């Protein structure tokens, strides 16, 4: 009569009395939407692996893509040669249209898991390495990956990327940021920035039209998530 | 009976006063007394109270009020109280100082002096000593009404940047960005008070923002040149903005008056000294308005 | 729903995800270290409360030519607590630290004594309870002024009554120019709060 | 939580080196190493005879 | 809530509500003026010998 102070997700109310409410008089179940699949919460929403990218090779090659890793780095004009560059978490928060799913949060706890589907045909050999480095652009020149030697760009985390051993890596890229939990709003998160190199160059036959392909695809998707503080905003 | 000697060569620095600004350790000072064991007594029958009165939990525990609004039927819905205070409507949670007063003296036909002179709250007023913060805030907001003023009003919280306006010589609100429909308060944290019978609430706002302490600079040098410290000290605002409009008849006042009281609990602080630009002064009241005020300066 | 007011004070909370006297210790482990609670520990360290006093030489010189001063400003611990209390009793420890071009054809030393508050140069004695040091061999002057009061304790700039407990008298024999830091002694402590007075900024002084 | 000073006035005298023609007593020796529990091993497998 | 009648010396009170009355925190005792005299009471001090009038006789 006097204590109506009720509760909702996030929301609580003030009044005199309990304003006289009416509802259903049985709650009798309905059709079966619910039958039919257990709800996605959205930590579980969050843990869907995204197509992003598409990698293919030749070897050829003309391009950049098979340039082999410097034995050495003399100077920031003949920097590191790699073949993409993901700056994570910023890739895999805008792809998946999950960034239109976790609107209306502001801070974020991820863990990002990284998969290379791989699918190449017997008669071609080769190696790559797929390290990440955090802070690769925030941090002084010469402590970035792509001014370092080949002994040193290997001695970063990561994994063999071999064609005939190895048709799916998969590596668990930390929480690896100084801030707790990634800010969202006017955001500039980029913190663990991931690379992908080539370690020998790409071998087939010498002689042309032949078609010695790699193609290599790549899947992201969150883990030990926390997603917490409600806002009004967001980046668009 | 006179034997030689059999201690070792003790080593030696020559540091008078080694290690003097901690409050523990036992300091050379000498006492100009007659008994070496100077003793006064304990805190019994002294101070006329029998609380620990310089705890941080209790001096930062004293409620000051900070602003008193007045809330009109002129005023629209959903949009805060834009008053000329000029903050009123968005309060700053956070424990350091956010509002500052200009005065403005003469020196030359073409020179002045613009000193800065802020109000300090209790939990204010030790902030500014120390250099980071973490505290659970406190606001006490009570509704000023007759028997007859009814109405609901919604106070909602909001984490991160505050909607500002750098000017010359100060930092003001911006009520551009807090009307509407343009900022909806549907997903945010809040809280609708009634004024048909309920009058008062208290809104304690934990401490989270992504750090693990803040800034004490608040509004000392935030202008248009340097305005880093100010958004990196709070962890946003309250905002007081009406669901329904005051309804009012015409016998009481169409006037209303919200007071918003605060002070800050489970305070800890991390270095004892002021991170800003300038020594710890304290605003002495001049008694004349053609009379300056005497600034500490930076040589040694 | 009736024409009348209530109180019914409500403690509605924001936030709760665990307590909060839990996660303070778990910040300040990782953050600090060390964990100030009471402020009655700030008035044991030994601020500095001037950069320089040029005294002239042969001077029996009272600290409250420079106390008077200096409890205006609050630049250090005790006069930035002198605004939230009205009460204090315990004694004051000084440290004196020489900053002065010293000569040869000379033997500098510094004296200390006692006066009661407020009373002038040559209106007290000087045989007491002395300290003596010797820059040439000992910078720092390490003295700290008992609580001898008529009273129990004493309020900020009292009345016409003086002399009613004791401070310091600082004697040299050469100009020297000095550091003077100051904290109140193992049982020095305020009482009785009140609110603060204000604070001062910034004075950029612009033109127009 | 700071108290004043209990200890005597230490009396000293000023002697680099006190005594150090003696094969006994602690000196002052600063090791130019990594640890200052510099131990070298015994006397086995070293010099060929026991 | 609804009875706030209090009684002082010889004088009582009436009200609605009690007046939500704030007080000291604890209360210390102070400056030892008890410890020097009791109290005395206006039926011990009208029981204080007077000078009143010195007869003087001379024979």
């Amino acid at each position: 009569s006097e204590n109506s102070v009720e509760t909702q997700e996030i929301t609580t109310f003030h009044d005199v009395e309990t304003p006289n409410r009416i509802d259903t008089p049985m709650a009798q179940d309905t059709s079966s939407a619910r039958n039919m699949d257990d709800t996605h919460s959205i930590i579980q929403f969050l843990q869907r692996p995204v197509l992003i990218d598409n990698i293919e090779i030749i070897a050829g090659t003309t391009a950049d893509a098979n340039k082999p890793l410097s034995r050495y780095v003399l100077d920031q004009q003949n920097s590191q040669k790699y073949v993409r560059s993901w700056t994570l978490p910023s890739t895999v928060l805008r792809a998946g249209g999950k960034a239109q799913k976790l609107a209306n949060f502001k801070y974020l706890r991820c863990d990002v898991q990284v998969k290379l589907v791989l699918n190449a045909n017997p008669f071609v050999a080769g190696r790559m390495y797929l390290a990440y480095s955090p802070y690769d652009d925030k941090v002084d020149t010469a402590r970035s990956v792509l001014q370092t030697s080949r002994a040193g760009v290997t001695g970063y985390p990561g994994v063999e990327l071999d064609f005939q051993l190895d048709n799916s890596v998969e590596m668990t890229i930390p929480y690896a940021s100084f801030q707790e939990a990634y800010d969202l709003v006017t955001g500039t998160e980029d913190f663990v920035q991931l690379y992908l190199f080539p370690i020998t160059p790409v071998l087939g036959p010498k002689s042309e039209s032949e078609s010695s392909k790699v193609d290599i695809s790549v899947y992201m998707w969150l883990s030990n998530i926390s997603l917490v503080i409600p806002t009004y905003r967001i980046n668009p | 009976s006179k034997p030689r000697n059999q201690q070792q060569v003790c080593p030696l620095q020559n540091v008078p006063a080694w290690g003097y600004s901690l409050y523990k350790g036992i300091d050379m000072s000498v006492p100009l007394a007659y008994d070496p064991n100077n003793e006064l007594g304990d805190l019994k029958d002294v101070f006329p109270s029998a609380v620990d009165e310089m705890a941080i939990g209790y001096v930062c525990g004293n409620p000051a009020v900070k602003h008193v609004l007045t809330w009109k039927t002129t005023d629209a819905i959903q949009k805060p109280i834009a008053n000329g205070d000029d903050w009123g409507g968005v309060i700053p949670v956070g424990m350091p100082c956010y509002s500052k007063s200009i005065r403005t003296t003469r020196i030359s036909a073409t020179e002045n002096r613009e000193t800065e002179v802020m109000d300090a709250a209790p939990c204010e007023y030790v902030a500014n000593m120390f250099s980071y913060w973490r505290a659970t805030m406190c606001y006490r907001i009570t509704v000023v009404k007759t028997a007859f003023h009814t109405g609901r009003l919604e106070i909602f919280f909001e984490p991160g940047v505050i909607p500002v306006k750098p000017t010359v010589n100060n930092i003001g609100p911006d009520q551009d960005r807090l009307t509407g429909a343009v900022a909806p308060s549907d997903n945010n944290y809040k809280y609708i008070l009634d004024l048909t019978n309920d009058t008062e609430v208290t809104i304690r706002v934990p401490f989270v923002s992504n750090k693990m302490f803040l800034k004490t600079a608040g509004i000392y040098g935030a202008n248009s040149e340097n305005n880093w410290n100010f958004h990196e000290s709070f962890s946003g605002f309250l905002c007081i903005r009406p669901v329904t409009k005051l309804m009012a008849p015409d016998t009481v006042s169409d006037n209303v008056s919200i007071v918003v009281w605060k002070w800050a609990e489970d305070v800890v602080v991390v270095e004892p000294k002021p991170l800003t630009s300038g020594p710890t002064q304290v605003y002495r009241p001049p008694p004349t308005a053609s009379t300056a005020v005497e600034v500490l300066n930076v040589e040694l | 729903i009736n024409i009348g007011n209530k109180t019914n004070e409500n403690v509605i909370s924001f936030f709760d995800s665990t307590d909060a006297e839990t996660q303070n210790h778990n910040a300040l482990m990782k953050g600090c270290g060390e964990f100030i609670v009471n402020l009655r520990t700030l008035l044991r360290t030994f601020r500095t409360i001037t950069d320089n006093w040029i005294l002239q030489a042969n001077t029996k010189t009272p600290i409250t030519d420079l106390t008077n001063t200096t409890d205006a400003q609050g630049r250090d611990y005790m006069s930035y607590l002198s605004y939230l209390y009205r009460f204090y009793r315990g004694g004051r420890r000084y440290k004196f630290f020489n900053t002065t071009p010293l000569k040869q054809s000379q033997t500098c030393y510094i004296r200390s004594f006692l006066i009661p508050r407020n009373y002038s140069a040559d209106e007290i004695n000087v045989d007491g309870p002395s300290h003596i040091t010797y820059p040439v061999i000992n910078p720092v002057h390490e003295v700290e002024v008992p609580f001898y009061s008529q009273y129990r304790k004493i309020p900020i700039a009292s009345t016409s009554d003086k002399g009613y407990d004791s401070s310091l008298m600082y004697f040299s024999n050469t100009a020297t120019t000095q550091i003077v830091a100051r904290a109140g002694n193992d049982d020095f402590t305020f009482g009785w709060m009140i609110g603060p007075p204000q604070l001062q900024g910034e004075s950029r002084s612009v033109a127009p």
